[PDB]
RNA sequence: CAUCGGUUCUGGCGGGGGGAUAAAGGCCCAGGGAAUGUGGCUCCUCCGGGAGUGUUAUAGCCCUGGGUGUAAUACCCUCGCCGGGACCGAGGACCGCGCUCUGCAAGGAUGCUGGCGUAAUGGUCACCAGCGACCCGUCUUGAAACACGGACCAAGGAGUCAA
RNA sequence: AGCGAAUGAACUUUAAAUAUGUAAGAAGCCCUUGUUACUUAACUGAACGUGGGCAUUCGAAUGUAUCGACACUAGUGGGCCAUUUUUGGUAAGCAGAACUGGCGAUGCGGGAUGAACCGAACGCGGGGUUAAGGUGCCGGAGUGGACGCUCAUCAGACACCACAAAAGGCGUUAGUACAUCUUGACAGCAGGACGGUGGCCAUGGAAGUCGGAAUCCGCUAAGGACUGUGUAACAACUCACCUGCCGAAUGUACUAGCCCUGAAAAUGGAUGGCGCUCAAGCGU
RNA sequence: GGGAUAACUGGCUUGUGGCGGCCAAGCGUUCAUAGCGACGUCGCUUUUUGGAUGUCGGCUCUUCCUAUCAUACCGAAGCAGAAUUCGGUAAGCGUUGGAUUGUUCACCCACUAAUAGGGAACGUGGACCGUCGUGAGACAGGUUAGUCCCUACUGAUGAACUCGUCGCAAUGGUAAUUCAGCUUAGUACGAGAGGAACCGCUGAUUCAGAUAAUUGGUUUUUG
RNA sequence: AACGCGACGAUAACCCGCACGUAGACGUAUAAGAAUAGGCUCCGGCCUCGUAUCCUAGCAGGCGAUUCCUCCGCCGGCCUCGAAGUGGCCGUCGGUAAUUCGCGUAUUGCAAAGACACGCGCGGGAUCAAAUCCUUUGCAGACGACUUAGAUGUG
């Protein structure tokens, strides 16, 4: 009838992918199943996956898929009756959460030797426990919020003072410089944005983002493999405790 | 379409005591007393679990089912206010004339009075009276910020809205004159 | 008031016929099927309550064919019987048609009882009440609307007489 | 209707409806035979005479409060409106014919009221039953029954058009056609939103985002030589798109009802009034 | 000279032109093509250098509408302040002249807060005829056309309810307007030139209702 | 509001004479408030329903018993009722089928003018308490109307 929200059409080039992207991902995974030897599965639980492009470049030999998990489960074959190879329906029992596949031809020991050695500091996603009490000083607010010494710090942009105020900080600007209390200093107390052991919600995650502070570690957990010759699977370490269905 | 049945759920925590006489719902908790009358809508109130209130409409239209969703959150807001409370942190900023704020709790009728001076140099005192049940204190953590606290969300939000409206600039450009008192933080006590 | 006649209004009852000799339905007999799935069984936040499996078990339902069965009932048509009320009584020897024939409800109301003369029943006036209801004549016009006459009463007053 | 009949409204085997001319016996028919003043090649026609049958179905139905001829005698010789058909015209009104009907010389019931609407025609009375119209009160008669719809900041109200549109309505209900969906629909939240490439021209500057043109490719799960905010340019935020969490139906365009708006002046006033909201409104 | 309509409007009127082309959802003779066709856009009017008004008035007064000029309130604008501009709610309260003119408007000038526009059956205080003319014209030519009642309201009285005193208040009318000065303040704001407002205080115009101490005016106290 | 209402002050009891006795009674009986997607309550339970609850026998309702302390009414006494004003309790007195009887009711025939007592008023006169006219006043006046004053005084 009536009293309904008006859909905002987007005058933009990129449109919905729909059914054609479904079968194309089905086709590429099937076409890569008999090409490579070992089928690896990895999990990235609550981390930004912007460095997954970096593991694309370094592992230029391999072929690594990370999309919808139910599609990747149906592509490998959930039941033992319908599948592309033996033991592939054991991997579909592994694919539960945010997971991806990794087809490789090299020695299996060399792969989790790399993935144990991979470590890059990342911005914390919402829900993790904060490992440090970070705090902007009570005076003029800089770009990094006092992480670097202020003698080597640049002041924060004036356009961010909308977003800093909206995210919760009681900040002002005097004479074009964004300051928390007085321009010289003192006056106010300061803003502590996260505590020890507090679960980080959305807003302080965004505050750590624009202040360029990283409070988390990006590591990708390898779960298991299936071999084309051997035909069976082995749980590496991760799926022993990780919920699986 | 005359829907036969529609129901909704209000969970109640362990430290509460809710009572519904006819539609007069009262929630008693750690923070105090809350009470409101909902006789203007036809709702069937029942208990269906250990700590679950049930609210049902029988043989209703779309607007009768939609009236159950608004009364779900009003009662839930009464549950939140009597458990956790509501806090509004308003902040007053000025360019040249420093706005002065004084809060005194009046002996009769028990209502806080917030009186405001020197709003762009005006000589008029602006006395705004808070609703019965909301407490106003000058914040000592941050400069030039007011904190309104209370159990009734409607009372604390109306008292905050009354302060913003009374210090409104008139006949002057609002792109140049940014003086006023504005709500900044809006959440709970705990 | 009783017994009648004419008209009329309104209640109740006994039959008959018809439709798919209603369609249904109850109780049987035989075959089939399903879930808004009975009991059972498994899982099952156990006064309790959900999920799944499985065709009558400790519930039942649907579809088809047959019997009771020419079943009942609804609906439509129809042959009658009894009660309650109102309005009316025209005509004045016999004759006619009839019938249940020692006379009848058959070409129109009799029988019985009571009331009525210091008033039965009427009249006129005044007024109240409900409903109704433009001021007459003339003239114009399709018509209204205009227009002319009307202060009131009595007497007079206008198609006549000759060829 | 057909053209598996022919031919092609102007086609037809057949044939409408619907109004509208003409006949349906005895005062009638046919032919035979004669004449004429008429006519024709000619009783070929017209008229005058001749013959017959059927008078107890004499040649459809229905009705028939008589019909016709002659003579004599009064009053009349206007129109208005509507339906249908039809001729012409306008921006729209409108003008003219023909038929029928109403009013004219006509009372009564109803439409609150009334020349033109609906019902129905008239002695004086009693009884019964209806029509048109009504049954909340004024007002006789239902606050009758069944299923829905509608809330109007002067709704609507029973027998009717213009303003008025391919119009505006985050009002409400019903329906139609396409599309997505446990291969997790739309909405939300958590995130990614890359690399050649600060792509080429312009130029203090212009890196996606003042302009002109082009608008390609790798990784993909996806990502535009960019939807907006922004900067002097940057940066940063965002959208398109994509993934994780939840979990079941959605969402686009039209259609039909009822409702709002779709233009209003000026003494105070009108569904007839009161008033009516699961109506005392609207459809059956 | 003959014929024909007794006469006009009464859900009339207002703000957005016409013509041709392109596009076009729908409907239709059988289908968006027999064709009807809005919103836009294109061509013409129309572009590259900045006077118009005939009979009328003129004034007061009453009442109403709003289509609002001012005064109150808000929304928007590079709206810094000041001054404004556009729009919306609003009829409570007010609402000019002068020059010029036949008269008005337009324009110009002055004052003011502004000196808006309308309605009130558009409020209350010849008509031929005759005579002579006929290329046109007339007529000291004619006669004729062509209207004091009732009542509402207000004021003052008023019969009856025993006279008189003190009251209540249904209903009806209803009233206040606009400007300025002091302080805020030479302050916010501003490069400068300039330049507010709220609270508080004091006057003035108009309007309404009273009054005669004082100051004018008037003298059937004829002092 | 001259056809709305209230509080208050002072009145009109005598005597003589005479004119008449329902815009609709017939048991003219019945106080919670409040909600209606709830409420009442003996705290047992109850609610569609006023289809309820009180009263109701007796010559138009007699007389006398047997028998009963129930109901009704009048006066007080003490208190209560004020939105446009009443009931309660106690005491006296009068009446009183909750049970059972006896003596009357008739021929007004099957439904359709006597006496006594009490009110409402008229027509006289006498007894009150006022108002108006009268004379003065000028706070008032078109004329009515209005403010005063006139009975011994503060005239």
């Amino acid at each position: 009838p009536k009293s309904k929200r008006a859909r905002v059409y987007h005058l933009i080039q990129v449109n919905k992918k729909g059914r054609e992207a479904k079968e194309r991902l089905f086709s590429n995974i099937r076409e890569t199943i008999p090409k490579y030897q070992h089928c690896f599965v990895f999990s990235v639980d609550n981390m930004r996956n912007n460095y997954l492009k970096d593991v694309r470049h370094e592992l230029n030999d391999c072929r690594i898929f990370f999309g919808k998990t139910k599609l990747m489960a149906r592509a490998l074959g959930t039941t033992p009756e319908e599948e592309q190879a033996d033991g592939l329906h054991r991997l579909t029992r592994y694919l539960t959460g945010t997971v991806g596949l990794l087809f490789t031809n090299r020695d299996p020991a060399d792969i989790e030797s790399y993935f144990s050695n991979l470590s890059q500091v990342d911005f914390a996603r919402a829900g993790t426990v904060a490992p440090r009490t970070v705090t902007v000083p009570t005076g003029i607010v800089y770009s990094t919020g006092g992480e670097v010494p202020p003698e080597h710090d640049v002041p924060v942009s004036h356009t961010l003072e909308p977003e800093l105020r909206r995210l919760g900080m009681p900040v002002r600007m005097i004479k074009g410089k964004v300051c928390l209390g007085d321009e010289k200093g003192e006056a106010s107390e300061g803003y502590t944005i996260c505590k020890e052991g507090e679960v980080l919600d959305s807003r302080q995650t965004r505050l750590l983002k624009l202040f360029s502070i990283c409070l988390s570690e990006f590591k990708v957990s390898l779960l298991g493999y299936w071999n084309s010759a051997s035909g069976e699977v082995t749980e590496l370490e991760a799926g022993k405790t990780r919920p699986k269905r | 379409m005359r829907y036969i049945h529609s129901e909704e759920t209000i969970p109640v925590p362990e430290n509460l005591k809710v009572s519904i006489k006819s539609r007069l719902v009262t929630v008693e908790g750690p923070r105090g007393k809350l009470q409101k009358d909902l006789s203007h809508i036809a709702v069937n109130f029942s208990v269906v679990k250990k700590g679950v209130i049930g609210l049902e409409i029988h043989h209703g239209s779309r607007k009768d089912v939609a009236a159950l969703r608004t009364v779900r959150t009003i009662i839930n807001n009464m549950i939140i206010g009597v458990t956790k409370g509501f806090k509004y942190k308003m902040r007053y900023v000025y360019a040249h004339f420093p706005i002065n704020v004084n809060v005194e709790k009046n002996a009769e009728t028990g209502c806080y009075e917030v009186e405001i001076r020197n709003f762009i140099g005006e000589k008029i005192v602006r006395k705004v009276v808070m609703a019965p049940g909301v407490e106003v204190e000058i914040s000592k953590a941050q400069k030039d910020e007011l904190i309104l606290s209370g159990n009734s969300l409607e009372a604390v939000s109306q008292s905050a809205a009354d302060i913003q409206q009374i210090c409104k600039v008139r006949n002057k450009d609002i792109r140049k004159f940014l003086d006023g008192i504005y709500v900044s933080e809006k959440g709970n006590i705990v």
